[PDB]
């Protein structure tokens, strides 16, 4: 059950791979650039993250 | 009870303020409406897994995905 | 690296310590309708200087001391206790970013007196004796209010976390909803450092020389320097840029000058306390507003549904 | 047992032999009694932290808390020893043999 | 004030931990993973 | 060596009560318990039990140690010690420094490797950091439920610290 | 003292006593055991001249070191069982701490050094606390723990504090030392029955207060502190001299006084057990008890009566002074041995 | 680690402080000095109002610890009860300081 | 008059600026170019210690994004 | 005289602090939850004569997870022949154990 959770979460990740890796990977570095990986200092990156995810995914 | 208040209030004011914001911050969460969401807020904080339940056949009040309708929901936190 | 990080932490606080000297004495020249130091340096600013190879090379006045180790363990503990305060004090991130570092300082500030009593024991005078334990007595009863204070402004925090309180100031001041806490701190935190109007020690340490006088001297000021500093970060919280922190480090730079130049300020304007009246002071006026208003911080987050974020 | 263990007991040990045997003052009788107190301190919290223990970490705080206030109790018996006959002499507490 | 920015922060809080919340099966199952190999050779080095 | 450090602690810790059970004077007792208090409170410190060294900082030192050495000063007569320049006024107190340095680095020898090495806490005692615990410390959480779940213990806490200001009062009063 | 505060400060130590009793959790005796320590220093500084002083220091220090000695006794346990149930302790190291460490609360040999001291330095009533009310605790802790009290210790400290107590009352002309000695003896007559019959601990402790409270309700009704003092009662109030007496013929254990009860109880839960040695021992030196108490009765009964002149005026003022219980706990003190068989509503 | 670091770097700078202010001047050679204050030779009496205003700074000292985990204690469940225990602490600290008021114990140092 | 105790405030303020502005460019140094992990809880810990795991080189701030995974 | 009043009016004055398997706060567990829990539940109620020799095996395994002397006792055991078989010469270390395998998540 533990490898299925190591199954399904990579299926997670290769469809953001597929479709939209660079609103992810411009989201994720403002989310790494934080001490404490603040939520409230990536509003935008946030918003347009889930605009292509709610569009293409 | 009111000349007193103002001998007391013209010898010893710091006494007159300690003991009116002592009293008051006794009595005042009580009077207030917005003590319960205090509760709210501090019981719908997730420390914690919210760890799951087998489905034994019949529970309605509990649903499967967490973007199901039925659940303990926080629109009054967000909308406030 | 770090260790390059902890140079240049306490070779610039060493740096303000000996120009806070100039400082006070030209905003206390000004303020007293005359100059202060100008022939030195250009407008004073080898006064520093020369007052420090003057204290450092005069005279030991060979001690007859009570003991030896309290006499050298007195300057240490001082100078370290005025250096370890600084490292959690977010600036806007500190040199040593801990969970506790509220109640670090307040810890280590309590630790502060044992300089006093040591360098009072370490004479041989009964008066000198008697004076330090004035001012055992002045420092730890001040030291109530303090922890008080302190504790009734965290409520609003969340948390002991000195880079929290930046998080939490965000939308407004600190004194905006505790100015009554922001003024008995100030005059607390005033009482501490044994500043005017409560330096009944210039109405305990004469018993050193030149030099460690300059170190204990040196030690109060670097005292006045981080409470005023942790002052502006308590109640006057800067605005943070974490892409431009220099924003944050410019902000509560000129607030902390304007808050040392405030104590420079106090101290030209008033006679001193009596001794009985700064304790009438703590424990008859400060005491029972300070108790109500912890009261109030307790009880008024729990009302206003406003109870800060524990992380 | 075990190590760390040992070594805070045998402090309190260290300090119980020195608490029983007295060489002038009441003070140092008092300064012994609370270094019994802070090894008990020191041992309560390294179980209370070790077992991951949650609810007793407030016990050594309980455990200062008291005691601190039985040391201030012991500091003013002193002071009224040291009022009645200028020191804190043991030697001059010796009134009730008879 | 403070009443406000409480609440929004208490708000972003829960949005953390939630955060966690759904990160924590892939960080237990990969936290098992990690124990049961690290005593598997501990296992094979004590025989040997 | 670095990994030994709460025992090479508590090693010191021991050597701190002897400093002030051979009772030298009352001063110096104070001062061997400050640093004997110093010690400890690095051991307790060094397992995550930040809020309770800070106790011993803030409380047993700052707070009632302050108040031990206040009423020593109020008592024990003074007598100045040795005071000549300065190759005996701080050259005596750094040789003997380094003495008690010596005397602390002169205690790990072959009688205490014997049972160092043959019962190895470090690799296997401090296990505060055994798994995750979330986002707070359990320490600080069992602190904080002294108000939800000790009631009675705050209550007869506070009635203690009331009784005892009334009892102080009353014993130092003379009449 | 103030009054309020006095009855403050009594309900104070009643409550520490009463959280002994009540808790089943191990901080709260050691709280329990603070709280009365910290309320009961004032009690003994009730008149503030120096040795009440003294006495109160012996006993901070004492009590001090018994209680801190209990914390290390509760963190062993703490090791050795992970848990805080006042119940049976789980190692011999924290069973043979917490057996010194109660001992010590209750002044039993070789830990009595304090005992003779600061009775003498405090008041009668104040006395009176500290050997009837006192007593309630530690011996509840020992009522709680005796799954884990080691044999052979507490009837070495049974025996040693009998003997002790035994040899303590020649040389004294106080009465409060007296009385401390007393203590000591019937401490050991009690901590001698407790493995055995629990019952008979707690009827050797009842029988021990009433028979206490009588003695110091009596010293406070003539306030007389020696024996020398104590000779003149029968020229003041002739029904007072008898009844001291008389009671302190019940202390010695003496048939068919209710004194007698306790003992006779507790050799007769130890010839059960087939020992048949260590009563013997410990009643003949109850014997000696009675040797030297039974001088203390002719020295105020009979031969060294004579009075002087000022007595004539107090033949002229009766006693105002609260008698509290004293005829009902001189009546119990007794006549109570008919009915013995009471002794089961202690199980 | 680093909070060692930093604390072994103040205590050396502070030591380095002391020992440069000791020996410094004391390469002069100055003069040895002879013929060693409010008092000459009376010794010291006690005041029983300082041991009182420390007695009195340790017992609310031991109250500010109770008071202590406050900010952590806001964040639980049974606020009533937590409220309620916040107060009455608070409220101990003001009887003992109104105890300390009306029985004479803050006078010549108020 | 009154601006000339403006050169000795100047230059205690450089001194109290130089502190913050050094640290906050040796948290950017040490750090890849961002600000120092804070790790004041168990959770911040152990993804800071999974992140030093993930990145094969002993340093946490080295961040492995999708192209690490397939 | 143990006046059982907790169980008398229905309070809880000190039960609480008194196992570590009761309710603890934010639900966190003790290091030895299972070992204590499966030691009262079998030393329950039947006296303590019967709980030292009917119960010794799960309070022999909770008292081993306290203190853990045996799980002590056996890492010393294979360290110590770990370090004669280096000192021989007759052991080599793995890759997995010197720090030069790339750990695992
Ligand atoms: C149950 C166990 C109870 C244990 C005793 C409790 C009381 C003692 C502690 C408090 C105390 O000192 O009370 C004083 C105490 C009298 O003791 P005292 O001061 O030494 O007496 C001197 C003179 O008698 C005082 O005389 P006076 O001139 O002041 O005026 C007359 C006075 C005035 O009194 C009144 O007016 C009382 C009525 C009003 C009460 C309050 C109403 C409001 O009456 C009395 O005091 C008569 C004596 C009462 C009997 C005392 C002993 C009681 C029995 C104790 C237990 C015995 C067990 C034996 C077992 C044997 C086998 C094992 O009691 C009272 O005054 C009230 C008695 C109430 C008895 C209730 C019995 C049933 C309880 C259930
Ligand atoms: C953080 C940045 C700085 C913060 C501000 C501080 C900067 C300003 C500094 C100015 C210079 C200070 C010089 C030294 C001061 C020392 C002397 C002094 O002032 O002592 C304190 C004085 C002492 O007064 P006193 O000494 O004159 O009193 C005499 C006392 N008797 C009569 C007994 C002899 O004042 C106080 O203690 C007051 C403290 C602040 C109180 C705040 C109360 C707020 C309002 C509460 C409610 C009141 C109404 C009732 C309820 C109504 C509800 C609707
Ligand atoms: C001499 C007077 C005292 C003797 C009292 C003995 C009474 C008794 O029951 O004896 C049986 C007990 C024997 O106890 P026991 O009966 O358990 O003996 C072992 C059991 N059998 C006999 C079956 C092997 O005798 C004693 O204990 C004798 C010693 C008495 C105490 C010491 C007296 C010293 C001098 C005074
Ligand atoms: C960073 C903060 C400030 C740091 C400190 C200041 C920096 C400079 C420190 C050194 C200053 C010079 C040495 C101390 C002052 C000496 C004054 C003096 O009286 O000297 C005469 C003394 C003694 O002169 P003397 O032999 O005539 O003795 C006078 C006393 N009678 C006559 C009664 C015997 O000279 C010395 O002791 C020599 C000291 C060192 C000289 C320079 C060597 C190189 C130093 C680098
Ligand atoms: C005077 C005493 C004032 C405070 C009394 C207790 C108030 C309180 O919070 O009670 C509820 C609390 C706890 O109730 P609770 O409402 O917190 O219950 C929720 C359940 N827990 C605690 C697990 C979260 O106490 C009790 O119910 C019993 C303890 C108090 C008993 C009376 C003590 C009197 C002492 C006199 C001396
Ligand atoms: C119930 C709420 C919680 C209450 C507890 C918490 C309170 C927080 C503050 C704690 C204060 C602790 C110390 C209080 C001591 C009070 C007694 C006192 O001070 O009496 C003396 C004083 C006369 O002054 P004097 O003796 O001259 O002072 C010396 C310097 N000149 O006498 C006076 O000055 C009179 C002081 C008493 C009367 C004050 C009345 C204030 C009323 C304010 C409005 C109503 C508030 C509601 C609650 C009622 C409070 C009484
Ligand atoms: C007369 C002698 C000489 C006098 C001058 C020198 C001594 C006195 C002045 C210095 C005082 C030293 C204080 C040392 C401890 C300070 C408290 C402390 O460590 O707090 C910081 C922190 C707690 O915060 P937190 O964020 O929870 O921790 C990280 C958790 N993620 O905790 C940590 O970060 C823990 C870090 C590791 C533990 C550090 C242990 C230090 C060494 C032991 C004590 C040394 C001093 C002994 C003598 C003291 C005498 C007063
Ligand atoms: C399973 C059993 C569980 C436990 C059962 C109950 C045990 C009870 C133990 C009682 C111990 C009582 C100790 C004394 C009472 C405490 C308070 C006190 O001392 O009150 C006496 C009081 C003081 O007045 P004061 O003005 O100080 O007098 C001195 C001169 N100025 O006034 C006086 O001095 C007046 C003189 C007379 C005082 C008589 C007090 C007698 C109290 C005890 C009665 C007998 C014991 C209770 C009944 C039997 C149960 C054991
Ligand atoms: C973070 C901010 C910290 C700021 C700290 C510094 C504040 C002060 C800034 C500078 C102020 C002016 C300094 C120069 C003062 C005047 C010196 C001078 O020229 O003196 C002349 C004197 C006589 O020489 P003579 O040739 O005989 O003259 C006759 C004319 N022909 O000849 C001499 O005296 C000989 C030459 C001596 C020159 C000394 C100059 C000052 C040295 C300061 C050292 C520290 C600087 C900062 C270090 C850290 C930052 C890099
Ligand atoms: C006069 C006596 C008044 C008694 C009033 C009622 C008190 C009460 O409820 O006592 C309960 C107690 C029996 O309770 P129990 O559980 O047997 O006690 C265990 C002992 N460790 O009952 C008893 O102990 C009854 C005997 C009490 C005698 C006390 C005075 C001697």
């Amino acid at each position: 059950e533990g490898k299925l959770v190591n199954q399904c979460a990579l299926e997670f990740f290769r469809q953001i791979k597929r479709h939209c890796a660079e609103p992810f990977t411009e989201y994720w570095t403002c989310i790494d650039y934080s001490g404490l990986q603040l939520f409230r200092r990536c509003r935008k990156e946030q918003a347009q993250f889930d605009k292509c995810v709610l569009d293409k995914l | 009870v009111a000349a007193f208040l103002k001998n007391v209030w013209a010898k010893e004011p710091v006494l007159v303020a300690s003991f009116a914001i002592a009293g008051l911050a006794v009595i005042l969460p009580t009077l207030s409406p917005y003590t319960k969401y205090s509760l709210m807020i501090n019981r719908a904080t997730p420390y914690n897994y919210p760890v799951p339940l087998r489905d034994d056949g019949n529970m309605p009040d509990v649903p499967s995905h967490p973007q199901d309708p039925q659940g303990p929901s926080l629109e009054w936190l967000k909308r406030l | 690296m770090f260790m390059i990080n902890v140079l240049t932490l306490i070779i610039p606080i060493l740096l303000a310590v000996a120009f806070l000297t100039l400082v006070e004495r030209k905003v206390l020249g000004y303020m007293q309708f005359r100059k202060g130091p100008n022939v030195v340096g250009p407008y004073g600013l080898l006064q520093p200087i020369a007052d420090a190879i003057k204290l450092f090379i005069k005279e030991p006045l060979r001690p007859a001391t009570s003991s030896i180790s309290m006499f050298i363990l007195a300057p240490i503990l001082a100078l370290t206790l005025a250096l370890t305060m600084w490292i959690p004090l977010p600036m806007p991130y500190p040199l040593i970013n801990m969970n506790l570092g509220v109640l670090f300082m307040l810890a280590m500030s309590s630790l502060a007196v044992y300089s006093i009593l040591w360098s009072g024991w370490a004479s041989n005078s009964k008066y000198a004796l008697i004076g330090a334990l004035r001012a055992v007595a002045q420092t730890i009863s001040y030291e109530v209010t303090l922890a008080i204070i302190l504790l009734s402004v965290l409520l609003m925090n969340g948390s002991f976390t000195l880079s929290t309180l930046i998080i939490t100031q965000e939308q407004v001041w600190l004194i905006f909803p505790a100015w009554p806490l922001a003024m008995m701190w100030f005059i607390s935190t005033l009482a501490e450092t044994n500043r005017a109007p409560f330096d009944l020690t210039e109405g305990f340490n004469v018993e050193y020389a030149a030099g460690p006088f300059a170190l204990f001297f040196m030690a109060e000021y670097a005292n006045i320097i981080m409470m005023n500093i942790f002052t502006t970060t308590l109640f006057l919280g800067a605005f943070h840029n974490p892409y431009m922190p220099e924003l944050y480090t410019i902000n509560f730079t000129i607030k902390s000058l304007l808050l040392s130049i405030t104590f420079l300020w106090i101290r030209a304007s008033y006679p001193r306390f009596r001794y009985d009246q700064l304790m009438h002071l703590l424990w008859k006026n400060f005491l029972p507003l300070t108790l109500a208003l912890c009261m109030w911080h307790v009880s008024l987050p729990i009302l206003l549904s406003s109870i800060p974020p524990q992380t | 047992m075990s190590l760390v263990y040992m070594n805070i007991m045998m402090a309190f040990t260290v300090s119980l032999t020195g608490l029983l045997m007295y060489r002038s003052h009441l003070m140092s009788s008092l300064l012994c009694l609370e270094g019994m107190m802070l090894s008990l301190f020191i041992l309560a919290t390294l179980m209370i932290l070790n077992s991951h223990f949650t609810l007793a970490s407030m016990m050594p705080i309980i455990l200062l808390v008291f005691a601190a206030c039985e040391a201030a109790l012991g500091l003013s018996l002193l002071v009224m020893v040291s009022n009645t006959y200028g020191t804190d002499y043991v030697q001059n507490l010796n009134l009730l043999q008879c | 004030s403070m009443m406000r920015w409480n609440r929004e922060r208490r708000r972003l809080q829960i949005e953390d931990f939630e955060a966690r919340i759904a990160l924590m099966p892939l960080l237990q199952a990969e936290k098992d993973r990690r124990v049961l190999q690290m005593l598997r050779e501990n296992l094979e080095e004590e025989a040997t | 060596m670095m990994t030994y450090i709460v025992f090479i602690l508590s090693i010191i810790f021991v050597m701190g009560f002897v400093g002030f059970s051979s009772k030298p004077s009352p001063i110096y007792g104070g001062l061997g318990l400050i640093v004997s208090g110093g010690v400890g409170c690095g051991i307790v410190l060094n397992f995550g039990g930040s809020f309770l060294g800070l106790m011993v900082f803030l409380i047993y030192l700052g707070g009632m140690m302050v108040v031990f050495g206040y009423t020593t000063a109020m008592a024990t007569e003074q007598y100045p010690e040795v005071w000549v320049s300065n190759k005996v006024v701080l050259g005596t107190f750094i040789t003997g420094l380094l003495m008690e340095f010596l005397m602390v680095y002169y205690v790990l020898k072959d009688k205490e490797v014997e049972i160092v090495f043959k019962f190895n806490g470090m690799g296997d005692w401090v296990i505060y950091d055994t798994g995750d615990s979330g986002f707070f410390s359990e320490e600080a959480m069992g602190i904080a439920a002294l108000y939800s779940y000790g009631t009675w213990l705050v209550i007869v806490t506070g009635w203690s610290l009331l009784i005892g200001v009334v009892v102080i009062m009353e014993i130092t009063r003379g009449n | 003292m103030n009054p309020i505060i006095l009855i403050i400060i009594l309900m104070t130590v009643m409550l520490g006593t009463i959280i002994v009793m009540i808790s089943t959790h191990w901080l709260l005796i050691w709280i329990g055991f603070e709280m009365n320590m910290l309320a009961i220093i004032p009690i003994m500084m009730k008149k503030h001249n120096p040795r009440a002083t003294e006495a109160s220091t012996k006993y901070f220090l004492t009590q001090s070191t018994a209680s801190m000695l209990l914390m290390m006794a509760i963190i062993i346990n703490l090791m050795f069982s992970g848990q805080w149930t006042v119940m049976k302790l789980f190692n011999p190291m924290a069973s043979m701490l917490m057996t010194m460490a109660l001992a010590m609360k209750l002044g039993m040999a070789p830990f009595h050094f304090w005992v003779p001291e600061v009775t003498q330095g405090i008041p009668l009533s104040s006395g009176l606390i500290l050997l009837t009310w006192q007593k309630l605790a530690p011996m509840s802790v020992l009522y709680q723990i005796l799954p884990s009290i080691n044999l052979d210790l507490i009837l070495t400290l049974s025996i040693l504090s009998i003997t002790i107590g035994g040899w303590g009352g020649l040389n004294q002309t106080q009465l409060r030392k007296i009385m401390a000695y007393s203590s000591i003896a019937h401490m050991g007559w009690m901590t001698a029955v407790l493995l055995y019959n629990p019952t008979m601990t707690l009827l050797n402790l009842i029988i021990y207060i009433i028979m206490t409270s009588t003695m110091f309700t009596l010293f406070m009704a003539n306030s007389t502190t020696t024996t020398l003092s104590l000779s003149h009662t029968w020229n003041k109030a002739p029904i007072m001299t008898i009844l001291v007496l008389i009671t302190l013929l019940s202390m010695g254990g003496l048939p068919p006084l209710s004194g007698f009860m306790p003992k006779w109880m507790i050799i007769q839960e130890m010839t059960k057990n087939d020992s048949i040695i260590l009563p013997t021992l410990m009643a003949i030196t109850a014997l000696l008890n009675l040797y030297f108490y039974m001088r203390l009765t002719y020295s105020t009964a009979l031969t060294m009566f004579p009075s002087t002149n000022n007595m004539k005026m107090k033949w002229q003022f009766p006693t105002t002074k609260r008698m509290t219980l004293l005829p009902t706990m001189t009546v119990l003190s007794t006549m109570l041995l008919p009915l013995t068989p009471i002794l089961s509503i202690l199980e | 680690m680093n909070l060692m670091i930093t604390l072994l770097t103040n205590f050396t700078l502070a030591t380095l402080l002391v020992t440069i202010a000791f020996w410094l001047p004391q390469l002069n050679v100055y003069s040895e000095k002879t013929s060693p204050d409010p008092m000459g030779s009376a010794r010291l009496p006690f005041s029983m109002k300082f041991f009182l205003v420390a007695i009195t700074f340790l017992l609310f000292d031991l109250e500010i610890a109770l008071l202590l985990p406050l900010p952590w204690a806001s964040q639980t469940t049974n606020l009533n009860t937590m409220l309620t225990m916040a107060l009455l602490l608070i409220f101990l600290l003001a009887v003992s300081l109104a105890y300390e008021w009306t029985q004479k114990g803050l006078e010549w140092t108020e | 008059m009154w601006f000339e105790v403006l050169p000795g405030i100047a230059v205690m303020g450089v001194c109290l600026f130089i502190p913050g502005m050094a640290t906050a460019r040796i948290h950017r140094f040490s750090n890849g170019g961002r600000e120092k992990r804070v790790a004041h809880y168990s959770y911040q810990w152990y993804l800071m210690e999974r992140d030093r795991r993930v990145s094969g080189v002993n340093r946490y701030y080295v961040s492995k994004g999708l192209e690490n995974i397939d | 005289p143990f006046f059982d009043v907790q169980k008398k009016l229905g309070v809880d004055l000190d039960h609480w602090m008194t196992i570590q398997s009761a309710e603890q706060p934010h639900r966190i567990p003790a290091r030895c939850h299972a070992f204590e829990k499966e030691w009262i539940e079998c030393a329950h109620g039947i006296g303590s004569i019967r709980a030292e020799k009917e119960c010794k095996i799960e309070f022999e395994d909770f008292r081993e997870c306290l203190l853990r002397q045996k799980t002590m006792k056996r890492l010393n055991a294979i360290k110590r022949q770990r370090d004669k078989l280096i000192k021989e010469g007759k052991y080599t270390p793995p890759p997995h154990h010197s720090g030069q395998e790339d750990l695992r998540p």
